[PDB]
RNA sequence: UACCCGCAGAAGAAGCACCGGCUAACUCCGUGCCAGCAGCCGCGGUAAUACGGAGGGUGCAAGCGUUAAUCGGAAUUACUGGGCGUAAAGCGCACGCAGGCGGUUUGUUAAGUCAGAUGUGAAAUCCCCGGGCUCAACCUGGGAACUGCAUCUGAUACUGG
RNA sequence: UUAGCUAGUAGGUGGGGUAACGGCUCACCUAGGCGACGAUCCCUAGCUGGUCUGAGAGGAUGACCAGCCACACUGGAACU
C-alpha cells in the first residue's frame, strides 16, 4: 500500500463476468427447442420443473426453466429467453 | 393524469384532514375518519420509518393532487434553488396556479379550482392561461374572465372561503372576482402538519 | 420533554440443561432536542418490558454535547469496537442524513441539518456508542478559545 | 530568451549526432508524487566533440535527420 | 473561404439563426470561424433582434469578406433604424 | 533511520501530552524553531527554550488546560515520501478552521489564515488541532 | 397552420405491478414437497398472509412490468479511503545494484514549489443570472467555468542543484 | 505464461527527389539504433469536446451535436 508499490503498480480493479452470457449483452434472444423434459431439483425442494434444452440462434445449447403451470411446448420450436437463474 | 377515485378514501388513509370536499355537510359524517378503507382497516399497526415517510410525502402530493413524476420535478428545482429546500418546495407548491385559485377561494376544492384552468375561465394578467400547474410570479392577477363569472359555482366558493382563513399573502378582491398575488408566503404562513425534515430525506436517501 | 427512540428488537438465548432461555433484549436512546442524549441498552423475559429497563437505564447517566444552531460545529468522526463513522454540519434546510441507528440518536441531539457516514461495523450497538464518542468531544469555540488562552475573534 | 533545454550526454558513438536524456520531474495524476521521468533525444552536435557523460544544452530545430531534429547549443561541466 | 450566414438554431417550426463568420465550404451544425451575432425572424416586441458587434464585421469586409443576401440587407436595415 | 526531524518533533509531542509531561526537550533545527515559534504564538505550547552551542537543543514547556491537554490532534501532511503543496486557494480549515494548518511559503512559515491574508500558498506541513 | 367563436353531452377517453421479511400495503377459499413460487432469505410434506382464485389494500400512471446494459450503494483494490500474531495476507533468512529515501549549518542557484501577468484552452453542453414560446420540456441573451498548457515577471521558507 | 528488437536499420558524406525539410531516395562510409520509464509481439479499438454515474475522488462511456481521422465491391496503381 506504500505508494511507490502503488507507482510501480496500480491498483487491479477486479473484473466481473455475466452469469447469462449466451445472450451475449441482449435482452432476449430466439432459440430453437431440442428437448422438453422435467428435472427434478435440490434438496431443500421436491418437485417436476418443467424445462426444455434449447439451441439458440448463435449455436448455443441450454437449458432454459418453463415458468408458469402448463404449456404447449414442442421440440423443433421457435422460443425466446429472457433470462433469470433458477435457484 | 388525474386521480379519480374516492377522495375521503384518501383521507381516511392518512387519518388526518385533507380538505378535498367542502365541508359544509361534517367530514366524520361521511366517513369513519378513524379507520383505513377496507377489511383490516381499524387494527392500527406499529409502523415503521419507511412509511411514515411515505405517508408524508403521499399526503403533500394528494393534498395538491400531483403525481410523482411531476412532484420530483418540484423536488429538483427546490433542491437546485438556495436555503431551506423544503421551504423552497412549499413556495414551488404555492406557486402552483390552481393552488392560489383555492387559496383565492374561487373554486370549492382544489379540483373545483382545477377545472375553471381546465376550461380556460380564468385571465391571468388579463391573458387566459389553460396550465393548472402554472408557476404564478409575484405581484400579478388573477381574474375571472366574463364568460364564466356567472357560474354558481363560483360564488358558492367564495362563501367557503369566508368560512376558511384568510391568507395573507394575498390581495384578493370580490366584487370584481380578481385577485393579486403579493408575496411568497413562509412556511408559516401555511399549516404545521407538513414536516420539512421528512420529504427531503425522503427523496435523499 | 425528553423524547424517546427503541432502536433494536431482539431475541438472544442462553443454553442449558433443559434447553434453550430466549431472552429479548432492545436498544433505546433518549435526548431532550437540545444537546443532552443518552442511550440504554436492557435485557428481559419480555418485549415491552426489557424496553423500561432500556429507557431507565438511558434516563440516566446522560451526556452534554456542545451543539451549533441547528447542526454541528465542526466534522469528526467516530469508533466504537470496528466501527468507524464519520459525521459532518451542513448547511440549513438540509435534515438529517444518516441511516440506522444514526437517524435516532441525531434526532434526539436535537440536530437537524447534519451530514454522516458509516463505516466498518453497522451493529447497532456499537454503531451508536461510535455517534456518542464523536459527539462527545465535539468543542465549542468558546471552549478552544478558552483552552488556547483566546477569544473568538483571535480565532475566527 | 530561447525556448531551450538541457539534458544529459548519454551518447556520443555516431557521427554528427549525440544521444541526449532529459529528465522531466512531473506529478503523478493520481497518486501525486512527484516522479523523475526521463525523455531521450537524438541531438546532432558538430564536430563529435561532446564527451560521453555530459550536461549540454539544447535546443529544437529544423529536421535534421530521419530521428533527429535537435541541436546543441553550448556545453556545461564537460569532464567526468 | 470566409461567410457570413444565417444558421438554424431552434425547433421546428420556430426557426432562430446565429449569423455568424462561418466558412462557405463547411456547414450549419460544423465549423464556423467566429460568432458575430444572432437574428429572430419571430423576434417579438421589448426584445433586441438583431444584435450584431458591426465593427469587428467590418475588420473582416476590410480582410475582404463575403456577405450574404439577408445579411447585407439587416446590417443595412440596422444602419437604417440606428 | 534518521528520514525526518520534524515526524520527530511532532510525535514527541504527540507522546508527550499523554505522558503528562511538562517538558519536551529535542536536538534543534533552523525549521523546528520556525515551528515552534508559531505554536507559542498560536496558543499550543506555553514556552520554548532553543539552547545549545556545539548542538542546539529545543526544550519546550506543554500547555495542558483543566488538568488535561490543550494538543487535541497533531498530525503531518508533507511526509517526507510524499510532499504536499497547495496554492493559497486549497488552503486547509482543520476543525473547520478551528484548528490550525502549519504551511511554510516562501513567506517563512505561517498559518493558514495568515497565508490567506497572505494570499500567497505554499508547502504544508501539519495539521495542529 | 398558431390562435379565435359556435356545437353538444358527462359525454368518446385507465391501466399495469404489488402485499412473508427485506419494503408501503391481508383476509378468505382452493391446493396438499403436488401444482408451484422465487432479487435474496426462503415458502408448498391438508389450516399457505410467500402457490392459485376472490375480496380488500399499497404503489405508479398513459403507461406499468420483466430482461439486458453502466455506475452507485461497495471503504468489496481502500489517491481521497483498507489490511497482513491467529479471520486471505511479511519472502526461510542474509547480502546488494538499479531504485526510492535522506543529519546538521552557511552561501549560492531558483529547478521543484508559490504568486502575478499574457496567450490559448472552438462552439455546443453543464453551472449562474436573464429572456422567449399560455407554462413546462424546449429555444435563447449575458456571465462564470473550461480544473490545463505555453510564455514573461517575481518570490525564497521548504525540497532539490 | 510477449525480453530481446533493428541492416536503409541508426548516423554521416555525396548525388537524386519533393511545394517544403529529412534513407524522402541512392551511393559510399560508420556501427550504430532501440528496449525493463515495456522495446518487441499478441489481443481489442476511430479519437476528443462530451455523455452516464458518483458528495467528491473517481468509474464507465463516445448513438444523436461538434472537432479531427479513416474508408468507398476487393486488391492495386497513377492520372488530372
Ligand atoms: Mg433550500
Amino acid at each position: 500500500a506504500t505508494v511507490n508499490q502503488l507507482v510501480r503498480k496500480p491498483r487491479a480493479r477486479k473484473v466481473a463476468k455475466s452469469n447469462v452470457p449466451a445472450l451475449e449483452a441482449c435482452p432476449q434472444k430466439r432459440g430453437v427447442c431440442t428437448r422438453v423434459y422435467t428435472t427434478t431439483p435440490k434438496k431443500p425442494n421436491s418437485a417436476l420443473r418443467k424445462v426444455c434444452r434449447v439451441r439458440l440462434t448463435n449455436g448455443f445449447e441450454v437449458t432454459s426453466y418453463i415458468g408458469g403451470e402448463g404449456h404447449n411446448l414442442q421440440e423443433h420450436s421457435v422460443i425466446l429467453i429472457r433470462g433469470g437463474r433458477v435457484k | 393524469a388525474r386521480y379519480l377515485g374516492p377522495k375521503l378514501k384518501l383521507s381516511r388513509r392518512e387519518g388526518t384532514d385533507l380538505f378535498l370536499k367542502s365541508g359544509v355537510r361534517a367530514i366524520d359524517t361521511k366517513c369513519k375518519i378513524e379507520q383505513a378503507p377496507g377489511q383490516h382497516g381499524a387494527r392500527k399497526p406499529r409502523l415503521s420509518d419507511y412509511g411514515v415517510q411515505l405517508r408524508e410525502k403521499q399526503k403533500v402530493r394528494r393534498i395538491y393532487g400531483v403525481l410523482e413524476r411531476q412532484f420530483r420535478n418540484y423536488y429538483k428545482e427546490a433542491a437546485r434553488l438556495k436555503g431551506n429546500t423544503g421551504e423552497n418546495l412549499l413556495a414551488l407548491l404555492e406557486g402552483r396556479l390552481d393552488n392560489v385559485v383555492y387559496r383565492m377561494g374561487f373554486g370549492a376544492t382544489r379540483a373545483e379550482a382545477r377545472q375553471l384552468v381546465s376550461h380556460k375561465a380564468i385571465m391571468v394578467n388579463g391573458r387566459v392561461v389553460n396550465i393548472a400547474s402554472y408557476q404564478v410570479s409575484p405581484n400579478d392577477v388573477v381574474s375571472i374572465r366574463e364568460k364564466a363569472k356567472k357560474q354558481s359555482r363560483v360564488k358558492a366558493a367564495l362563501e367557503l372561503a369566508e368560512q376558511r382563513e384568510k391568507p395573507t399573502w394575498l390581495e384578493v378582491d370580490a366584487g370584481k372576482m380578481e385577485g393579486t398575488f403579493k408575496r411568497k408566503p413562509e412556511r408559516s404562513d401555511l399549516s404545521a402538519d407538513i414536516n420539512e425534515h421528512l420529504i427531503v430525506e425522503l427523496y435523499s436517501k | 420533554e425528553l423524547q424517546e427512540k427503541l432502536i433494536a428488537v431482539n431475541r438472544v438465548s442462553k443454553t442449558v440443561k433443559g434447553g434453550r432461555i430466549f431472552s429479548f433484549t432492545a436498544l433505546t436512546v433518549v435526548g431532550d432536542g437540545n444537546g443532552r442524549v443518552g442511550f440504554g441498552y436492557g435485557k428481559a423475559r419480555e418485549v415491552p418490558a426489557a424496553i423500561q429497563k432500556a429507557m431507565e437505564k438511558a434516563r440516566r447517566n446522560m451526556i452534554n454535547v456542545a451543539l451549533n444552531n441547528g447542526t454541528l460545529q465542526h466534522p469528526v468522526k467516530g469508533v466504537h469496537t470496528g466501527s468507524r463513522v464519520f459525521m459532518q454540519p451542513a448547511s440549513e434546510g438540509t435534515g438529517i442524513i444518516a441511516g440506522g441507528a444514526m437517524r435516532a440518536v441525531l434526532e434526539v441531539a436535537g440536530v437537524h441539518n447534519v451530514l454522516a457516514k458509516a463505516y466498518g461495523s453497522t451493529n447497532p450497538i456499537n454503531v451508536v456508542r461510535a455517534t456518542i464518542d464523536g459527539l462527545e468531544n465535539m468543542n465549542s469555540p468558546e471552549m478552544v478559545a478558552a483552552k488556547r488562552g483566546k477569544s473568538v475573534e483571535e480565532i475566527l | 530568451k530561447i525556448r531551450t533545454l538541457q539534458g544529459r550526454v548519454v551518447s556520443d558513438k555516431m557521427e554528427k549526432s549525440i544521444v541526449v536524456a532529459i529528465e522531466r520531474f512531473v506529478k503523478h495524476p493520481i497518486y501525486g508524487k512527484f516522479i523523475k521521468r526521463t525523455t531521450k533525444l537524438h541531438v546532432h552536435d558538430e564536430n563529435n566533440e561532446c564527451g560521453i557523460g555530459d550536461v549540454v544544452e539544447i535546443r529544437e530545430c529544423r529536421p535534421l535527420s530521419k530521428t533527429k531534429s535537435w541541436t546543441l547549443v553550448r556545453v556545461v561541466e564537460k569532464a567526468v | 473561404m470566409v461567410t457570413i450566414r444565417l444558421a438554424r438554431h431552434g425547433a421546428k417550426k420556430r426557426p432562430f439563426y446565429q449569423v455568424v463568420v462561418a466558412d462557405s465550404r463547411n456547414a450549419r451544425n460544423g465549423r464556423f470561424i467566429e460568432r458575430v451575432g444572432f437574428f429572430n425572424p419571430i423576434a417579438s416586441e421589448k426584445e433586441e433582434g438583431t444584435r450584431l458587434d458591426l465593427d469587428r464585421i467590418a475588420h473582416w469586409v476590410g480582410q475582404g469578406a463575403t456577405i450574404s443576401d439577408r445579411v447585407a440587407a439587416l446590417i443595412k436595415e440596422v444602419n437604417k433604424a440606428a | 533511520s534518521m528520514q525526518d526531524p520534524i515526524a520527530d518533533m511532532l510525535t514527541r509531542i504527540r507522546n508527550g501530552q499523554a505522558a503528562n509531561k511538562a517538558a519536551v526537550t529535542m536536538p534543534s533545527s533552523k525549521l523546528k524553531v520556525a515551528i515552534a515559534n508559531v505554536l507559542k504564538e498560536e496558543g499550543f505550547i506555553e514556552d520554548f527554550k532553543v539552547e545549545g552551542d556545539t548542538k542546539p537543543e529545543l526544550e519546550l514547556t506543554l500547555k495542558y488546560f483543566q488538568g488535561k491537554a490543550v494538543v487535541e490532534s497533531i498530525q503531518r501532511v508533507s511526509r517526507p515520501g510524499l510532499r504536499i503543496y497547495k496554492r493559497k486557494d486549497e488552503l486547509p480549515k482543520v476543525m473547520a478552521g478551528l484548528g490550525i494548518a502549519v504551511v511554510s511559503t516562501s513567506k517563512g512559515v505561517m498559518t493558514d489564515r495568515a497565508a490567506r491574508q497572505a494570499g500567497l500558498g505554499g508547502e504544508i506541513i501539519c495539521y495542529v488541532a
